[PDB]
């Protein structure tokens, strides 16, 4: 990685001096003919030739060393490239496919985080993600006349698309205790949610004891008995409940895989899963085939023959297959568990279904502890991020002035007092500056090619001389002017403002670096801010690993990767590329329509009920209060997000908690409901109507706009009346007003729809046509837009945009809860 | 340095390498000399395809044993549904050859 | 196995089993039991080892005169008898 | 292998001459810098020790 | 090919009939779906004197379940007798234009 | 190696299948369609060398080939998407010019 062994002959002082003398001959051969060791011109040139050789030697150092900054700068946990740019983050991707969710969920481990118990195990043996079945689809009804929406069935049918059913097949330790598994699963599902999709149901498969009757005959010369029992149980357990096969990165390399396919799919911390078992369908009874168990058992060393392989006592959940002697049908929602709760105890029992016989008629019995000892534990794989560790920082930046190499007879060693000495010092100064700049340019290399935390300078410069030196004293009065020029010629932004050539250079470097990841720089702005535009591009490059890994991920109170990609492509709004940008007033916002819907509730609670216990608590260090309601016989029947406009927040035990923050009405009539509870006449139920149709306020435009006839009036958008997002010409209107034709209400508006609220100040310009410009922006964005999504454009005046920003920020801060802020957000669209 | 910087990232950190060449396959028909009723050509027999442009010889390896004989496919005919119509695309007793 | 014609698969299985359980027929090159017993499950494992076989769903062995045995029933031979598989 | 001690106002070519005097084939200033892992041609201080191989 | 046809193979025997041949067919074309090898053993009772087809040549007959779409049938462009498959060796020493 | 955007579909399909000359996806005017779209529709213009018909100017791929493309591309997509690849609908554009040679 060092150029020195290749170029060590072209860097030498003699080679460079020969080239310099050739130029002197060609250009000034008839005026400068004496070029021996004694010529004063050559001695000055020879010194500069040594400096040129020294500068070239610095460039021929190892590549990794030149990319390493000073010790005080090297960030912890990084290397030549930051940690997030490793293969585990740049070649993988977040779970997109149903199979990807299988891989990501199977990687969960009990030791991933801090734990309550010291048992190391994988939570699930198998999972299966499917779309929500058509029969149980999320349906809701619109009333033709009442103009409202209800979950209870001329009413018309509407369907919400995007919903997953998660079937979980737990392991043995997981079935013992599920509290830790449930908590970790909820955290994973929250942070791995795709745009427009959610898990509407979690199903746990129940175990059914599968008592297998097995008769095995041993060879006459068997040495170890407990070992054969361990092999038999391990082989049989795998044949019934085959576990995923994981490998470390080195093992996958040894198997012949390449890094292209090793880091494929989601990033698994506990081993790679190249091949998975065939995905089963858990919406109907499944099959269990054990015909090959004979082949595997006979392959165990020490096992001679098998005399019986059949099923013992089984309940109705297990039934024999049709015409298959060694296959069985497992009822829907159930999975086969081998030999009950404690297998090894059953084998060691006198009534063991497994019978081992040697020497024709000798029965073999082994205690449980011996079988436990012979069972080995699979080691825990843990793949850490790959790094190219820091090299050795090298003092390339250090510069030694070249006038110090001249002999003492030239007068440059003592302090200058005559005109001749000063003139010689001034003659050499531009050449020392050029050599020093080359040294400073090479020292700037780690910052020039940095993927993140880029600087303000594009060219390396420095002052050649140090303090208390002969050279510094001579140039004392000229240093401020030259240093000012050096800064001007190097910095992108200075006191004078934007340097156009330096600005263009920075764009080219960013575009070259962006081409590493298959993207490119955005077009130069025409009506935008130069500094803001640069922030978009630098943030685009710096967050490349996160942006594409989470290409389809959305979380509450976090700027989605889709919004960042749109901003980067258009080169607008660089404030969104830094975390905790909750006060920066982004030029546009993205809203997921599905977030403004309630969870479909149970049909039991449609009718009114009376709570069996009720209390009010005030949260500490805040003015809000929580209303706690307790009703019996409701375990596992109430869900978070269940919905006037009051949402259930907690499901702790048999009590659910409402919050006064989400509803001002609750914060006002808290005494009245308390009084209603006191006399026992407070009733709660599922909301018969959860959200109504949209009707707009009537607001008249200014007189200047009123250029129509007696039957023509102009209606303007108002802060109390948002502009309709679906208005079409020649549409009948009924006077507040609404659309007489209700086909707008029949159209689906929540399945894979995103709303983009944009400030209208951007298009406020004399020479900008908003409609032509808007069409161009959609064309530019379309290439990188998700295929299964639709976007709605909302133009907002600079005044009501602030109100939307204040409301949306507060809504997301609270956790995106349905309520006054959420319903206000719904109205604004 | 820009070229050496990208190479270090792709090859050393990400560990990616260019793909190697893929070997091609051919189908060979064998005609036996008139004095052999049957011959066995074992798997791994080498066949010559000449040389490339630079002069390196080209060789191919048989993949499966072949039990050749003196026969030859000569005729090919079929009929189809409509009644039924028949045709003879190929025949060696006649001078009708496949297009 | 998917893509294999059942008649071709059955024909090849007959040749493989005849070679295994009638060693004297194929130029006597493999040392195999001298036609003494035919065990049910070792025979089942032998059938499923063929690359063309995916899974055996049913197996039955019936002697020349005796009734067909049940699942897991082996076949014995007299001191002067040698068992031969037939199809 | 020979070892040399750096004194005041010494240059890399001068160190090579002194160090390379005992060596059979001498040494050049570039080779001497590479063997000592110098960051530049002046990356040494008085009192430091340098080495020169064949 | 575009689809996997339903084929049944027969051979002309001395009894002037079509004896079944499916038990001796080693089809690597996946029922006339893609290019490949095709090997069979000619039965001992095959006849080249039968009057069902022109004499002097042994005959094989394939029966195909009729396909409604005429474009689903494969486009045969040649059949090789006494055919084998060969693969290049020392590919790393060959010029690139040969592969192109 | 995953499909989320239109560019991802075009890039991955052209890499995998050599019979494709170009793949078209809907214009930007349909991304604002409020009723959304259940099926994502692409247009595959095949290379004339791999056409399944006689006309070189209007190549047509066999439906079996298009089915394999849909199956392969669906394996790298979200389960809530339905990608359909169809033969193009060719429209003649009559061009007439008056010329001086």
């Amino acid at each position: 990685d060092a150029l020195f062994p290749i170029v060590k002959d072209d860097i030498a002082f003699e080679t460079l001096l020969t080239q310099a003398k050739t130029v002197i001959e060609q250009q000034s051969g008839q005026l400068w003919s004496n070029t021996e060791e004694n010529d004063p011109g050559i001695t000055l040139l020879e010194a500069c030739c040594y400096g040129a050789s020294d500068l070239a030697y610095r460039h021929s150092l190892p590549l990794r060393d030149l990319l390493t900054p000073e010790k005080q700068e090297q960030t912890l946990g990084d290397g030549i490239f930051p940690q997030e740019f490793g293969p585990q983050q740049m070649l993988t991707c977040g779970p997109i496919t149903a199979e990807d969710y299988r891989r990501a969920l199977l990687d969960l481990h009990s030791s991933d985080t801090d734990n309550e118990t010291s048992e190391d195990y994988f939570f699930f043996n198998d999972v299966r993600l499917i779309c929500e079945p058509e029969s149980e689809r999320y349906k809701y009804w619109y009333n033709k006349e009442s103009r409202e929406y209800s979950f209870i069935q001329e009413q018309l049918q509407l369907t919400l698309r995007g919903n997953y059913w998660l079937y979980l097949l737990p392991n043995r330790e997981t079935e013992d205790d599920k509290t830790l598994t449930q908590k970790r699963l909820n955290d994973f599902l929250k942070d791995n949610r795709n745009l427009g999709e959610s898990v509407s149901k979690i199903i746990w498969l129940q175990p059914v004891d599968f008592l297998l009757q097995l008769d095995i005959e041993l060879d006459d010369d068997v040495s170890d008995l407990a070992d054969i029992f361990a092999q038999v149980y391990m082989t049989t357990e795998q044949m019934v409940l085959t576990s995923p096969l994981r490998y470390s990165t080195q093992a996958m390399i040894e198997q012949g895989y390449s890094n292209e396919e090793i880091f494929e799919g989601p990033y698994l911390h506990h081993g790679w899963i190249p091949e998975l078992s065939a995905a089963k369908d858990y919406t109907k009874p499944t099959e269990l085939k054990l015909s090959h168990l004979a082949n595997r058992l006979l392959a165990i060393p020490g096992v001679q023959n098998i005399t019986r392989l059949a099923l013992g006592k089984h309940d109705e959940n297990i039934s024999p297959l049709a015409d298959d002697s060694w296959s069985w049908t497992i009822a829907q929602g159930y999975y086969p568990r081998l030999w009950g709760n404690d297998p090894l105890d059953l084998i060691s029992s006198s009534a063991s279904p497994l019978t081992i016989t040697a020497k024709g008629g000798v029965k073999i019995t082994v205690s449980k502890q011996d079988i436990e000892n012979k069972i080995i534990a699979e080691p825990l794989i843990e793949t850490q991020p790959e790094l190219l560790n820091w090299g050795k920082h090298r003092k390339v930046l250090d510069y030694y002035p070249v006038s110090n190499k001249l002999p003492a007879c030239y007068g440059l060693q003592t302090y200058a007092e005559t005109q001749q000495q000063v003139h010689l010092h001034q003659f050499m100064l531009p050449f020392e500056q050029m050599l020093a700049n080359g040294c400073a340019e090479l020292a700037l290399l780690p910052k020039l090619l940095a993927f993140k935390q880029r600087g303000n300078t594009v060219y390396g410069t420095q002052w050649p001389f140090k303090a208390n030196t002969v050279g510094q004293q001579v140039h004392q009065e000229i240093m401020p002017d030259l240093i000012k020029q050096l800064n001007n010629d190097s910095q992108i932004n200075s006191d004078d403002g934007i340097h156009s050539q330096n600005y263009t250079k920075e764009l080219s470097i960013l575009n070259y670096l962006l081409e590493y990841f298959g993207t490119h720089r955005a077009a130069r702005p025409l009506t935008l801010d130069s500094l803001d535009f640069l922030s978009t591009q630098r943030g685009y490059l710096a967050q490349q690993p996160e942006l594409t890994y989470q290409r389809n991920n959305i979380r509450i109170d976090k700027v989605s990767a889709l919004q960042k990609r749109i901003a980067a492509r258009l080169g607008l709004g660089g404030k969104c590329f830094e975390e905790t940008s909750k006060l920066d007033e982004l030029p546009f916002y993205l809203i997921e329509h599905r977030q403004l819907l309630p969870v479909k509730p149970d049909t039991k609670f449609d009718k009114e009920q009376k709570p069996d216990k009720l209390k009010i608590k005030s949260v500490p260090n805040s003015k809000n209060q929580q209303l706690i309601i307790t009703q019996n016989g409701t375990t596992g029947q109430l869900l978070y997000g269940q919905v006037r406009g009051q949402m259930i927040t907690d499901i702790t035990g048999e009590s659910f908690i409402l919050d006064t923050r989400n509803s001002t009405a609750l914060a006002r009539s808290l005494i009245d409901v308390q009084n209603a509870y006191n006399d026992g006449n407070l009733y709660w139920c599922n909301s018969p109507v959860w959200m109504e149709d949209m009707d707009y306020q009537l607001v008249y435009a200014s007189e200047i706009y009123q250029t129509g006839t007696e039957n023509e009036r102009w209606i303007t958008s108002s802060p109390q009346s948002p502009f309709p997002a679906m208005i079409e010409e020649n549409d009948e209107i009924t006077l507040r007003w609404y659309f007489s034709s209700e086909k707008y209400a029949l159209a689906d508006r929540f399945s894979f729809v995103v709303s983009m609220v944009i400030n209208s100040q951007l298009v406020k310009n004399d020479d900008v046509d908003p409609y032509k410009l808007e069409s161009w922006a959609k064309t530019e964005i379309l290439a990188e837009f998700p295929a299964h999504l639709s976007m709605i454009i909302h133009w907002l005046s600079p005044e009501d945009f602030k109100d939307f920003v204040s409301t949306y920020q507060r809504w997301q801060n609270n956790g995106a809860p349905l309520g006054d802020e959420a319903y206000h957000v719904l109205e604004t669209l | 340095f820009p070229a050496r910087h990208r190479d270090l990232y792709y090859r050393e950190l990400l560990g990616l390498s260019p793909r190697k060449a893929q070997a091609d396959s051919v189908a060979l028909g064998i005609t036996l000399n008139t004095d052999n009723a049957e011959y066995l050509i074992p798997k791994g027999t080498l066949f010559d395809a000449g040389q490339d442009s630079v002069g390196n010889p080209l060789q191919y390896t048989s993949e499966t044993d072949l039990l050749a004989n003196q026969g030859e496919l000569t005729d090919l005919r079929w009929y189809r549904k409509d009644s039924w119509q028949s045709t003879i695309p190929l025949s060696l007793s006649d001078n009708i050859a496949l297009p | 196995v998917t893509g294999i014609n059942p008649d071709y698969g059955r024909h090849q299985l007959q040749q493989e089993l005849s070679r295994k359980y009638m060693p004297w027929a194929e130029d006597s090159a493999i040392g195999v039991t001298t036609g003494n017993r035919i065990d049910y499950y070792p025979l089942l494992a032998t059938i499923q080892q063929s690359p063309l076989v995916e899974r055996v769903t049913n197996l039955t062995l019936k002697k020349s005169s005796q009734t067909a045995g049940a699942v897991g029933d082996s076949v014995e031979a007299a001191d002067n008898e040698v068992l031969i598989l037939v199809w | 292998v020979t070892t040399v001690s750096v004194t005041d106002m010494l240059t890399l070519p001068l160190i090579a001459l002194g160090a390379g005097a005992s060596l059979a084939s001498g040494i050049d200033y570039l080779s001497l810098a590479w063997q000592n892992d110098l960051d530049n041609l002046d990356d040494f201080t008085p009192g430091q020790t340098l080495q020169a191989q064949e | 090919g575009f689809k996997a046809l339903n084929l049944s193979w027969f051979y002309l025997n001395q009894s002037n009939t079509w004896g079944s041949l499916d038990q001796l067919v080693d089809d690597q074309t996946h029922n006339l779906f893609d290019q490949g090898t095709w090997r069979t053993l000619l039965p001992q009772d095959a006849s080249n004197q039968a009057t069902l087809m022109p004499t002097g040549r042994y005959w094989l007959k394939a029966e195909i379940t009729h396909q409604a779409e005429s474009q689903d049938y494969p486009k045969i462009k040649g059949i090789l007798y006494n055919a084998a498959t060969a693969t290049l060796i020392n590919a790393e020493l060959v010029e690139t234009d040969h592969f192109i | 190696n995953r499909v989320l955007s239109w560019d991802n579909i075009v890039t991955l399909l052209k890499e995998q299948f050599v019979s494709l000359f170009d793949v078209k996806y809907p214009s930007a005017s349909e991304l604002t369609k409020i009723p959304a779209q259940k099926e994502q529709q692409l247009i595959a213009i095949p290379d004339s060398r791999y056409k399944d018909n006689d006309d070189a100017l209007r190549p047509i791929l066999n439906p079996a080939r298009l089915a394999e493309m849909v199956d392969w591309i669906s394996q790298l997509s979200s389960p809530w998407t339905t990608l359909k690849i169809n033969n193009p609908t060719y429209v003649d554009v009559l061009i007439s010019y008056q010329l001086v040679f």
